[PDB]
């Protein structure tokens, strides 16, 4: 994480929980639905505020 | 899952527009409820009263 | 006059159907059934009384 920040890529480093069973990343995770019927770049916009 | 039906709506109600409204013209589980309290308010006045 | 169905169509972000039918007016009636018409085979339209 000092040596991979170099130019090209955005390459991001980490380690699996203890049981790679349960998940893939530690901590929260959430879902942005939309309900009302409006479009994906609404929810895109929602996104990027949230 | 009387209760349930009515708490998965529950939160749709927030998405709906302002010309709609839901309510339950034919249901089953209220007598059910109204039959166990009857027969328990039975029992518990029995108990004492013996 | 069988209302066939033939494929899907976006709608609101859900998928819905699209239909093909005659209008109300042209099957009412027996008679309206005679209103309908075919092509041949070299090309020109014949009732479908005849």
């Amino acid at each position: 994480m000092h040596f991979f920040s170099f130019k090209d890529a955005m390459v991001f480093a980490f380690a699996p929980p203890s049981v790679l069973e349960l998940g893939n990343a530690t901590g929260f995770d959430l879902f942005l639905q939309d309900q009302a019927g409006v479009g994906h770049e609404v929810l895109l916009q929602a996104r990027n505020k949230f | 899952t009387a209760k349930a039906i009515r708490q998965t709506i529950a939160n749709l109600e927030p998405f709906m527009p302002q010309g709609m409204k839901v309510v339950y013209p034919y249901d089953t589980t209220p007598v059910v409820s109204a039959s166990i309290h009857e027969v328990v308010k039975t029992l518990g006045e029995a108990i004492l009263l013996v | 006059w069988g209302s066939s169905y033939v494929n899907d169509f976006i709608d609101r972000g859900r998928v819905k159907r699209v239909y093909l039918q005659g209008r109300p007016d042209a099957r009412m009636n027996p008679d309206d059934l005679s209103k309908w018409y075919v092509r041949n085979d070299k090309g020109e339209m014949v009732p479908f009384n005849a």
